[PDB]
RNA sequence: ACCAAAGCUAGCUCAACAUACUAAACAAAUACAAAAAUACACCAAAAUAAAAUAAAACAUUCACCUAACAUUAAAGUAUAGGAGAUAGAAAUUUUUAUCCUGACGC
RNA sequence: GUUUAAAAGAACCAACUCAUCUAUGUGGCAAAAUAGUGAGAAGACUUGUAGGUAGAGGUGAAAAGCCUAACGAGCCUGGU
RNA sequence: CACGCUUACAUCAGUAACUAAUAAUAUACUGAUAAUUAACAACCAAUAAACCAAAACAACACUAAAACGUUUAUUAAUUACAUUGUUAACCCAACACAGGAGUGCACCAAGGAAAGAUUAAAAGAAGUAAAAGGAACUCGGCAAACACAAACCCCGCCUGUUUACCAAAAACAUCACCUCUAGCAUUACUAGUAUUAGAGGCAAUGCCUGCCCAGUGACACCAGUUUAACGGCCGCGGUAUUCUGACCGUGCAAAGGUAGCAUAAUCACUUGUUCUCCAAAUAAGGACUUGUAUGAAUGGCCACACGAGGGUUUUACUGUC
RNA sequence: UUAAUUAACUAUUCCAAAAGUUAAUAACUUAACAUGGACUAGCAAUUUCGGUU
């Protein structure tokens, strides 16, 4: 084949030993006694230096097998920045869930009900979009890394403004960068959703099951789509040092145990650094599944069994202008076999909050043709956002 | 052209040329880029108690001086170890193998302040 | 156009082209330093 | 390195010429040291070996001025030290073979006091002498204790 | 001063790596090739020319991969294609009609029956029909496709005798190799590459071609239409 | 009458002898971009002298030309040389220890 | 900035980069400048910093150009 | 602010003389004494894995394929205050030099002074205005102008590059078209593979590129092939009344200059002859044309657009006259 | 350069050296280097340009 190392760039081989080292029963006269190199004398060979006292910073990195958590079986870890090739398909296979396009009927009713709207919804959301895209920064054109989390927090506050009408949203709390770890063995493959998400809403009261028993039973007749050339573990980190322990983001006795909504942000100024929409949907599905598995194993136990009480989690992925909503109902825990009941997931994809935004007024032929502000606005996206927020109460 | 006779200090270079003026280092660089100062590297000034010390920076002008007798190794030995070794040899318990009782040190690496490596500044 | 200003000062280039390390890293620069020492120059390099 | 006349005529051009030997990578086996060295030798080297009827014979017979090789001098020094020490590491399982090998090279037996100084250059010899004479300075406490013991013994014997 | 090469990367990756161009300068610093330098900034997409390369040594049998995207490569005149099989992806040289969402086979099995040659498929020369168009052919089994790679170019299999295959290169020269040498079937992508028209002298500078020297040189005896016969067949089989 | 002019010293030069030959200073810092206390290496290399000139040109040649054998003769001899310009030995001979060192040198 | 479905080696014209023509200057402001006037001005564009190629050579969209104010081959030292 | 110079910066005091190309006095001379205080800037983690999907308001695209990043796993001394750059009127040009100098802000809210004092000679430089004429000046409409337009040729397709400091061009390069040289791997070419890469010629495009391997080269190691290889493509005499020669005789060649254009940027004769332009032309343009020394990729003929290239007209304009 | 003497280096080819192979003294091959002597070319080196008029 073609080796990828160039000889002139690789570590050069040590020079050949002096001819005095090949004579048996002869001591070499080197320059080791003068503590410096001197021509004409042999090159002294030194044993590997032993720092009898160890130093933390200036020691060689210990190998991977020396670690006490090292295991022989390879675990496929999915962290925050793991990309999937066949995103939705791989996620559905790894989580054993069935995909549905539209949002659940409960959240759809909660959205379409005009009584659940804010006072001035159109103007409020337009002002939030304008403040996020233009006003929040002193620069002319703010960057995505600044206007994505700002718009997410603005929508979160617009939803929080509904607590005076619904005195039940106070049962929630927010969390940032909490270590989640949910490992499961599926088809003789040890997968593990492990890492930290963007934002996590927790609540005191659980989310009621949204899938009907008819849908749960019809899920038995549904088969998962398979991809032959690609392995389901494509894009995951194959590691050997890991812990098979259901460690959620919090300890025991947490007053807000039930996860309500995960929030993922694609706040990167570069297209290659951002996530694709399909990969973002897969990431949010996998992390919602990890949260649901952690909650289920903390509630009922680590035994693999179909849950008589499903676990409903929500997730929102924001590119800055594109929103992806997910409602995942976990119903089973045994995932090695592909014959039993599967979970459900409703994924509303490609929800445009606004088409474009002009931070500066365009002028063509000495006349302004489009003023400053968002061009095109779909309030149904914020309606679904508010439905997902109020789904708990 | 530039000057060659003047000293090459840190004031005469670009921003990336920051040469010290001769002070000793007091730590290292931590994790977030800040400087972690080590309290063992900073010199601890050992100051005595000058309250009841009856000695002044100057001496009496009428006080007499002495002949210059620079203290030597032979004189120090005669003052600290010659009487002890002489008494030990007169008593007959002299041990040429063990000389640690008279003040001799076989290896300097044991004690704190060694003499040849000079672990102490002052 | 107008000449005479061919010298644009820069300490990095100065010390990298005529510095002590630059002189000592080559056997010819060592000979230069030895010649300057034999003549008795106050400044051997920049 | 020299000069030559093209067309072998004095009245013609003078041209610098470098005559080089034909080097060969050959493997030579030594009986005293018991090792096969992959050395760059010449046809004249092989001819001298065949004339001396042995690699070790050639090494032990041709002096430094005829070897002109630091590696050859090192080989000679090694085999001379082995012959002077009667090294059992030559053949620990064949004492008869070791003795038979040591007998046929009896004409070049040199004592140990001179067998470790033949294949050394001036720098190597100075380094060896420095390593031999490298002694730590004894503390003045020892000298003063010895002087005091001498004085005490003198005062004890003078009574 | 002596410069170091930018090709210090032992681990194969699919992501494009940055490369430092050098205009005709060797590692010393003097011009070795004239008319090179000052092009567009480019990245390097590492191509896997050993087509038949299984993921793990436990299953060395033939394998099928899926094409994800056919992309443009500034380093070569052909188009590259990302193919994924198992747990890894790799860049290969796309054939003429290779599109996104195709399946490519990579086999090393030779049988008494010839196989139906598709485009993305890669079988040894001993398993292909006698009149098959091929590309990315090999010299020795397992050496790698050094031969035909350019856009639109393709060789043709002529005959197979004594377990040795004879091919014909785009230079109309015959090349004899072992029949176990893997080769990709079909023509290389971008068949219209020769028909491209550099619109101006600036596109050559974009590509990284410095203008020719202005020195007028009188033609020597080398010039003129030299009608030379075809050179003998280049054989790579080692006959004991 | 201004401008100006004159000192006799600082010191140098050539030899003899000579211990036997990289002076004194080296507290700290000095081959990081020298004089910047402090981190897992890489270190080192050799391959003829050439030409200006003379041969009234210039092609073979051209004493000395940074390699010890000194002195008296052999001897500018034998020899080597576009046998031109020029180059040039040897065999064999002679050479008595120390002080008397300073200067028709500035 | 303006014209253009155009960032088109497009057009007008600033900053900027070159130097067409003329007049002063010619021991001058200047060992190559000033004033007016010109050419390009989204590109084969200008430009900052740092590095490389060294003279029997380097580099050159060949002017036998440039390589620290004198280059048909730099300068310094030595031969001298 | 960066780069660069290092105290030239600040306060007090003095200037007879030294520096300011002269004084007044002083940021530029002299002496003494003081000063630039970190939050800004410099020094300020490695080892493996997931990572193809540009920046241009980036919604999404084009080609020339494009710097700028997080997450996960293992180790990262752990304990206030570390070290260094902080002035200026300044740098490179022998100078307190009308020159050369990167970046972000604004066109003044900040910087400064063309005149040491008189008179109003010549000549010189810069500007403004000018009767009537309007290029009659001159090599040329150079310069200037209340003008700032329209055409015809030569040479280069065009943008571009060049003799820093007398030549910017018709020179070079150039897209395009042709030749040769190469079947291939760890430092150029190239991490490429004949639709590729080098050594060259000529110049976009359009119509074409005619004959010749005799000589010299190069492949062929001799024959033989090659001119989009170096280069060459004919004499003498008579002929259809009186002018030419379709034609013929004879001789040598490897072929004997084909198409095209032509008094040209093309030896001399040449200011060739003729028509247009002017009152007048060795100017310009169009024709005739052996140019016995044009000529076809050392390329030949036309054409758009272009050119501070070289010439010629028409008005307009004006002190060029 | 179609001047006179011809080096080094780079591409050819040949002989010798070195490695070897076949048969009862002969014939034959050279992967990377690589030494000595010749051959053909590139890149090139030294020197010169008689005098009267
Ligand atoms: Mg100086
Ligand atoms: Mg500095
Ligand atoms: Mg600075
Ligand atoms: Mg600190
Ligand atoms: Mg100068
Ligand atoms: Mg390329
Ligand atoms: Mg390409
Ligand atoms: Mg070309
Ligand atoms: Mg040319
Ligand atoms: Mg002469
Ligand atoms: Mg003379
Ligand atoms: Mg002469
Ligand atoms: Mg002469
Ligand atoms: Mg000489
Ligand atoms: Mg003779
Ligand atoms: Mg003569
Ligand atoms: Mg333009
Ligand atoms: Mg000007
Ligand atoms: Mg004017
Ligand atoms: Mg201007
Ligand atoms: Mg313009
Ligand atoms: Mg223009
Ligand atoms: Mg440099
Ligand atoms: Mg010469
Ligand atoms: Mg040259
Ligand atoms: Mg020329
Ligand atoms: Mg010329
Ligand atoms: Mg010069
Ligand atoms: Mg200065
Ligand atoms: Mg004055
Ligand atoms: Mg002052
Ligand atoms: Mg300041
Ligand atoms: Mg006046
Ligand atoms: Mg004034
Ligand atoms: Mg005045
Ligand atoms: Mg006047
Ligand atoms: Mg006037
Ligand atoms: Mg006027
Ligand atoms: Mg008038
Ligand atoms: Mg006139
Ligand atoms: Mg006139
Ligand atoms: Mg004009
Ligand atoms: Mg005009
Ligand atoms: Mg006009
Ligand atoms: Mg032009
Ligand atoms: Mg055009
Ligand atoms: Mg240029
Ligand atoms: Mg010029
Ligand atoms: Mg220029
Ligand atoms: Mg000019
Ligand atoms: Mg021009
Ligand atoms: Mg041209
Ligand atoms: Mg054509
Ligand atoms: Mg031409
Ligand atoms: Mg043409
Ligand atoms: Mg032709
Ligand atoms: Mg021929
Ligand atoms: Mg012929
Ligand atoms: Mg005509
Ligand atoms: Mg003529
Ligand atoms: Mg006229
Ligand atoms: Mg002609
Ligand atoms: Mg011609
Ligand atoms: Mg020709
Ligand atoms: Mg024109
Ligand atoms: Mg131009
Ligand atoms: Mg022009
Ligand atoms: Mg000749
Ligand atoms: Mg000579
Ligand atoms: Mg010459
Ligand atoms: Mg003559
Ligand atoms: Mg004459
Ligand atoms: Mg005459």
């Amino acid at each position: 084949a073609y080796e990828w190392g160039v000889r002139s760039t690789r570590k050069p081989e040590p020079p050949p030993l002096d001819r005095v080292y090949e004579i048996p029963g002869l001591e070499p006269i080197t320059y080791a006694g003068k503590m410096h190199f001197m021509p004409g004398l042999a090159r002294p060979v030194f044993p590997p230096w032993d720092p009898g006292w160890t130093h933390p910073k200036f020691r060689r990195l210990p190998p991977l097998h020396e670690h006490p958590l090292y295991k022989d079986q390879a675990c496929y870890v999915f962290h925050q920045r793991c990309r999937l090739l066949e995103g939705v398909k791989q996620a559905l296979w790894l989580t054993k869930t069935q995909l549905i396009e539209g949002l659940p009927e409960k959240v759809l009713r909660l959205a379409d009900d005009p009584r659940n709207h804010i006072e001035n919804q159109d103007e409020r959301v337009l002002n939030a979009i304008s403040h996020a895209r233009l006003w929040h920064s002193t620069e002319d054109i703010p960057k995505r890394e600044t206007y994505c989390p700002v718009i997410v927090d603005s929508l979160i506050q617009l939803c929080k403004s509904q607590i005076l009408k619904h005195p039940s949203l106070a049962r929630r709390i927010c969390a940032q960068n909490n270590t989640l770890s949910a490992t499961w063995n599926r088809e003789s493959i040890l997968l593990q959703v492990h890492g930290s998400s963007g934002a996590r809403l927790n609540a005191k009261d659980p989310l009621p099951p949204v899938a009907s028993q008819e849908e749960v039973e019809a899920t038995k007749n549904h088969v998962l789509e398979t991809f032959y050339p690609i392995s389901p573990t494509m894009g995951l980190q194959e590691c050997n040092v890991y812990d098979v322990n259901d460690d959620t983001g919090f300890q025991e006795g947490y007053p807000y145990p039930c996860p309500h909504t995960l929030y993922f942000l694609e706040s990167a100024n570069l297209r290659p650094r951002r996530f694709q929409p399909d990969q973002l949907r897969a990431k949010m599905i996998l992390f919602a599944f990890g949260s649901a598995l952690a909650q289920a194993r903390l509630l009922y136990g680590n035994d693999s069994k179909v849950l008589e009480q499903p676990v409903v989690v929500q997730s929102v992925g924001t590119d800055g202008r594109l929103f992806q909503f997910l409602v995942l109902q976990l119903n089973t825990t045994d995932l090695a076999s592909d014959e039993g009941v599967k979970n459900l997931a409703w994924v509303d994809s490609d929800q445009l909050l606004y088409q474009h935004f002009w931070c500066l007024p365009v002028i063509k032929k000495k006349v302004v043709v489009e003023p400053v502000g968002p061009i095109g606005f779909q309030p149904e996206t914020f309606r679904k956002f508010l439905a997902l927020y109020l789904h708990g109460a | 052209g530039a000057d060659r006779m003047s000293k090459w200090t840190s004031k005469r270079g670009p921003r990336t040329f920051c040469k010290g003026r001769g002070a000793k280092g007091t730590g290292f660089h931590g994790r977030d880029g800040k400087f972690v100062q080590i309290k063992e590297m900073i010199p601890e000034l050992v100051v005595p108690e000058l309250a009841g010390f009856k000695l002044k920076p100057y001496v009496n002008y009428r006080a007499p001086e002495g002949t210059d007798t620079p203290l030597t190794a032979k004189q120090l030995f005669l003052e600290t170890a010659a009487p002890a070794i002489e008494k030990d040899f007169k008593a007959g318990t002299f041990d040429p193998e063990h000389l640690e009782k008279y003040g001799f040190e076989p290896t300097q690496e044991g004690k704190l302040f060694q003499l040849y490596p000079k672990n102490f500044p002052r | 156009k107008a000449r005479g200003n061919e010298y644009q000062p820069s300490n990095i280039k100065r010390k990298h082209k005529h510095g002590w390390v630059r002189r000592l890293r080559t056997p010819t620069g060592v000979q230069v330093i030895l010649r300057r020492m034999h003549k008795g120059r106050k400044s051997l390099s920049h | 390195l020299g000069h030559r006349y093209v067309n072998n005529d004095k009245l013609s051009k003078r041209v610098r010429k470098v005559w080089k030997p034909q080097l060969f990578q050959r493997e030579l086996y030594s009986e005293i040291l018991d090792k096969r060295f992959t050395v760059t030798v010449t046809m004249r080297t092989l001819d001298l070996i065949d004339q001396a009827c042995g690699f070790d014979f050639y090494i032990l017979k041709t002096p430094k001025e005829d070897l002109c090789s630091k590696f050859g001098m090192d080989l000679k020094r090694g085999m001379l030290l082995r012959l002077a020490r009667q090294d059992p590491q030559l053949h620990p399982d064949d004492p008869a073979r070791r003795a038979a090998i040591y007998d046929r090279y009896k004409a070049f037996v040199i004592p140990e006091a001179e067998a470790e100084w033949v294949g050394l250059t001036l720098d190597e010899a100075v380094e060896k002498q420095r390593l031999l004479e490298e002694k730590d300075p004894i503390p003045l406490f020892k000298i003063f204790v010895e002087e005091l013991l001498g004085q005490l013994q003198q005062q004890a014997l003078s009574e | 001063a002596t410069s170091v090469s930018w090709k210090s990367r032992t681990k194969y990756t699919v992501m494009p790596v940055k490369m430092r161009k050098s205009g005709g300068r060797n590692h010393t610093g003097q011009i070795q090739v004239h008319g090179i330098g000052g092009g567009h900034k480019q990245r390097y997409r590492m191509i896997d020319f050993l087509r038949f390369r299984p993921e793990h040594e436990s299953k060395p049998g033939p394998f099928e991969e899926k094409v994800i995207a056919v992309r443009y490569d500034p380093c070569r005149s052909a188009d590259i294609a990302l193919v994924a099989g198992g747990n890894r992806k790799r860049w290969i040289i796309a054939t003429e009609n290779m599109k996104a969402g195709d399946t490519v086979l990579n086999s090393d099995h030779i049988g008494r029956m010839a196989v139906a040659a598709r485009e993305g498929d890669a079988h040894p020369l001993g398993a292909l029909p006698v009149g098959t168009l091929i590309n990315n052919v090999e010299s020795e089994p397992g050496r790698g496709a050094q031969y035909i790679r350019a856009a639109g170019t393709c060789g043709v299999l002529l005959r197979k005798v004594n377990g040795t295959a004879i091919i014909q290169l785009p230079s109309k020269r015959q090349m004899q190799v072992l029949e176990t040498c893997i080769a990709t079937v079909g023509r290389v992508s971008n068949v219209d590459h020769n028909k491209r028209v550099i619109g101006k002298a600036g596109r050559n500078r974009w590509l990284g071609k410095r203008p020719n020297s202005g020195l007028w040189q009188r033609k020597g005896g080398w010039a003129g239409r030299k009608i030379r016969p075809l050179p003998p067949m280049k054989s790579y089989v080692k006959l004991p």
